[PDB]
Order: structure tokens, then sequence, then C-alpha cells
């Protein structure tokens, strides 16, 4: 058997968000990725690829609460 | 005689203590990127448990993995299974190379 | 012990001994502080024999034996130089930026 | 509520090693002598426990990588202060890491 | 497996062309028996392994 594998070869280091808390006190977390800051703005990043895009209901799971240690943005209500 | 294995026990020890470590500590490798707490909200979440619940009642979530955990860690007296099918495998050896 | 053996069982001439957690090793130099990840002479509970050749480079005036008894240790982590707690809400992790 | 319980699995045994010629011959010459004869028997038994140990010790490096395959650490870990993480104790199931 | 042929399990010689143009009838049996049982003994442990 020939096992094809995906291997990264150059790192980043990177400050990461594992939710974040909107108004209304609602949730979002990333899925499959974490939220990143850039130009103090939040943003969307893959796990395996430092790529930065925008929040979208492709990236995120929406919750109706918000855990006690996701980061406060009020900022946000985009796409 | 009963030979050595090529690996201690102190090593096989540490292999399982960098298993455990790796789900709690920020890379997550064992953990699947997310911290611990988060791993298990979204694991009852995919039973078909809501995810309000799972937010309200977090410390209970954290007080019965304790409650858990101690419960294994005094319950290893006598009547155990694991330790019965531990001590068999002693017994089996020790009755053939008397045999 | 070394000593039953050179008083008991040998009394040929034998420069290189030492007492080890396996027994008694002859001809071979004491070195388990050097470790080894890949080993043909397993020696068991995580040791292992290392045959080094001398060449012409190092002309081992005097002697030494081609023997080091090392450790064996086939398998590691790998570790990064960030941090375990949250640097002012967020954790630090290490994302790959080529494949 | 959370249930927890555990389960054992056998992975390993112990490692028996047989002289074949101490055995059956103990300490004498003519016994040495008549068996001398029976040719390969007595190495055929070391082989095949040869054999049997061999795949012992594969099976103890292939759990060992299981274990390992693909963990990253921090450097600056230690299980002296690192117990802990969201109200859940795991001082019970950590053994000793880090560089002290 | 084939070393196995050229052991004497105890007889005067491996080979039976060597003990048949060497004895009796009668006293070619004993000889030839234990041949037979370490042979019978050798395979026996072989296929098990199989
Ligand atoms: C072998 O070397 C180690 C360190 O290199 C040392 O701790 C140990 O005592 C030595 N053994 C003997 C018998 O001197
Ligand atoms: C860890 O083990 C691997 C096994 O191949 C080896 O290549 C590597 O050099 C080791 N690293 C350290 C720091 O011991
Ligand atoms: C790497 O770790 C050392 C201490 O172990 C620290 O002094 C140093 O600043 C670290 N380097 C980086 C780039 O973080
Ligand atoms: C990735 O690596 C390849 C070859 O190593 C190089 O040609 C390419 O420019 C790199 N890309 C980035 C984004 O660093
Ligand atoms: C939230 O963060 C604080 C800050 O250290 C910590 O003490 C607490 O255990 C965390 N709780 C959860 C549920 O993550």
């Amino acid at each position: 058997f020939i096992h094809f594998s995906y291997k990264p070869t150059s790192f980043k280091t990177v400050l990461v968000s594992p939710g974040l808390c909107l108004s209304g006190d609602r949730g979002i977390a990333p899925k499959q990725g974490y939220f990143i800051k850039q130009n103090d703005s939040w943003m969307f990043t893959g796990s395996s690829y430092y790529y930065p895009e925008p929040i979208s209901d492709k990236n995120v799971v929406f919750m109706n609460s918000c855990s006690v240690n996701f980061t406060k943005a009020p900022f946000i209500y985009l796409n | 005689k009963v030979l050595p294995p090529i690996l201690s026990e102190t090593q096989i020890s540490g292999y399982t203590t960098a298993a455990t470590v790796a789900a709690m500590f920020p890379p997550w490798s064992a953990a699947a990127g997310v911290p611990f707490s988060l791993n298990v909200q979204y694991r009852i979440n995919g039973l078909g448990v809501t995810m309000d619940v799972l937010n309200k009642n977090q410390k209970l979530i954290a007080n019965a993995f304790n409650k858990a955990l101690l419960s294994i860690q005094n319950g290893f007296t006598a009547t155990n299974s694991a330790l019965a099918k531990i001590q068999s495998v002693v017994n089996a050896n020790a009755q053939a190379l008397n045999s | 012990k070394c000593s039953y053996v050179l008083n008991n069982i040998s009394f040929i001439s034998q420069p290189f001994y030492f007492d080890s957690y396996l027994g008694c090793v002859l001809n071979a130099v004491n070195l388990t502080s050097y470790s080894v990840s890949s080993c043909d002479l397993r020696m068991g509970s995580g040791f292992c024999i290392d045959y080094a050749l001398p060449s012409s480079g190092s002309a081992s005036r005097g002697i030494s034996s081609p023997y080091r008894f090392v450790t064996f240790e086939p398998f590691n982590v790998s570790f990064v130089n960030d941090s375990v707690e949250t640097v002012g809400g967020l954790f630090e992790i290490q994302i790959p930026t080529n494949f | 509520t959370i249930a927890g319980h555990e389960e054992f699995i056998q992975t390993s045994s112990p490692k028996v090693t047989i002289d074949c010629s101490a055995f059956v011959c103990s300490n004498y010459a003519a016994c040495h002598d008549l068996l001398s004869e029976y040719g390969t028997f007595c190495d055929n038994i070391n082989s095949i426990l040869n054999e049997v140990n061999d795949l012992l010790d594969i099976t103890q490096l292939q759990v060992a990588n299981a274990l390992m395959q693909g963990v990253t650490l921090s450097s600056n870990l230690n299980t002296n202060l690192h117990s802990d993480v969201d109200n859940i104790d795991f001082k019970s199931l950590l053994g000793c890491l880090g560089s002290q | 497996l084939l070393q196995q042929l050229f052991n004497k399990f105890g007889a005067i010689s491996s080979s039976l062309q060597e003990i048949l143009s060497r004895l009796d009838p009668p006293e070619a049996q004993v000889q030839i028996d234990r041949l037979i049982n370490g042979r019978l003994t050798a395979l026996n442990a072989y296929v098990s392994q199989q």
C-alpha cells in the first residue's frame, strides 16, 4: 500500500480564540478552525493552513447561549 | 528464566503521561485542536443535548467528572474485574512454569 | 554481581567490566547518558549495545572498547516553545503556512 | 450525570527462555553424549521460543508507537504546576514530565 | 526439516541403506523402528507449527 499524506513545512505563531460572545449574549464557535485577530478585527482561519477569511455562516456554529470564557466581541454582526 | 521486555515500565508510563497531557494544554493534539471542556460539550451535543443546558451546567459536568475519577480510584478492592483479569495472567504464567 | 563473576566463575583477564541493572557487563564501556533511537542488540529493560568503529582520524592510542552500553529510546514528542496559559484571553498556537 | 468505568486489555506476557540442554541433561557428560545424537531438537525449541519473544517485542513497539504518534507538547510544561484544566483534576493520571 | 533425515535417534546409523546391508532381518527391525519414531516426531512438530 502506498499512503499519501499532507505534510506541513513552514509554521507561524498565532494567537487564537476558541469562541466568541455576541450581542444578545449569543455565541459562535469555529467549525474546524480558530478565530484570530487581524487589524483589530476578528477573523477565521483553518487549523491546518494560515489564511484569514471573513466570518460567515460556513465557518461557525451558532449558539443561543454563550460560554463563560468566550471572548466578548460586540462589534460583530457581520456576514 | 523470564527475560525483561525491551522497553521498561517507566518508559510506557511516560508514553501514557504524554498521551494524557496532549489533550489538556494548548496545542491540543489528542483533543481535536479545541480545549478539553469544549470537546466534552461538543461530544455531548452530538447525542441530542442542546447547547443551552451544557452552557448552564458546566460546573456540574466538571463535578461529575471529578466524582467519576474518584470513584474509579477508590474502587480497586478485591471484587473488581480489571484486577482479576490482571492477576489471571500472572497466575497462569506461574502455573505453566511450575508444571 | 561482577565480584561473583570475576571470583567464582572466571579468572581470565578482563580490563573492561562494570555492574549494571541487567547484570555484569564485560568488554563494553558504560555510556548510559547517551541515547539511541534504533538498536540491533537490544538487551532488555530499556538498554542496548552500540558498536563504534574507531577510524583513521580518531586513532585511539589509549585503548577503549568498540562496544558501548547505551539507552534505547525509540520514540519522542515534538516540542514547541509556546506558552501553556492564556496570553490575555487568547492561546498561542502554531499554524502551517506551507505544505 | 456522567458515569465512568474502566477496562483492562492485555498486550503482553512474560518472555520465557529455556536452556534445553540444562533442562534435559543437567550436569552429566554421558547424558550429553546420548543427547548429541538427537541432533536438532534443542535448537528447534530455542528457535521457536526466540520467534515467540520477537513477536512479543514487535507488539510492544507497536503499542508504544500508537501512543506517541503525532503528539506535540510545550517545552514549558511542568506537571508540578500544570495538573488542572477547567475545574477537572488530572493529578492522579499524570506521572512526571518537564525539564526538572 | 530436511536435516532430520541425518540424525540417528539412538540407532547405529542414520542411513537405512547402511542398516539393511549390515544386519539380520530380526535385528534390523529394532534399528529401523527408532528412525521411524524420530522422523514421525519431527513431522508432527512441523505440522503443529504450520
Ligand atoms: C554508569 O554510568 C552512569 C552515568 O554515565 C552512572 O550513573 C553509573 O553509576 C555508572 N555505573 C557504574 C557501575 O559505574
Ligand atoms: C527523538 O526521537 C527521534 C526518533 O527518530 C530522533 O530522530 C530525534 O533525534 C529525537 N530527539 C531528541 C531531542 O531526542
Ligand atoms: C524559547 O524558550 C526559552 C526558555 O526555554 C526562552 O528564554 C526564549 O525566549 C524562547 N524563545 C522564543 C522565541 O519564544
Ligand atoms: C512554499 O515552499 C515552496 C518550496 O519550498 C516555495 O517555492 C513557495 O514559495 C513556498 N510558499 C510560501 C507561501 O511560502
Ligand atoms: C475560565 O477562565 C478562568 C481564568 O483562568 C479559569 O479560572 C476558569 O477555570 C475557566 N473556566 C472555564 C469553564 O473555562
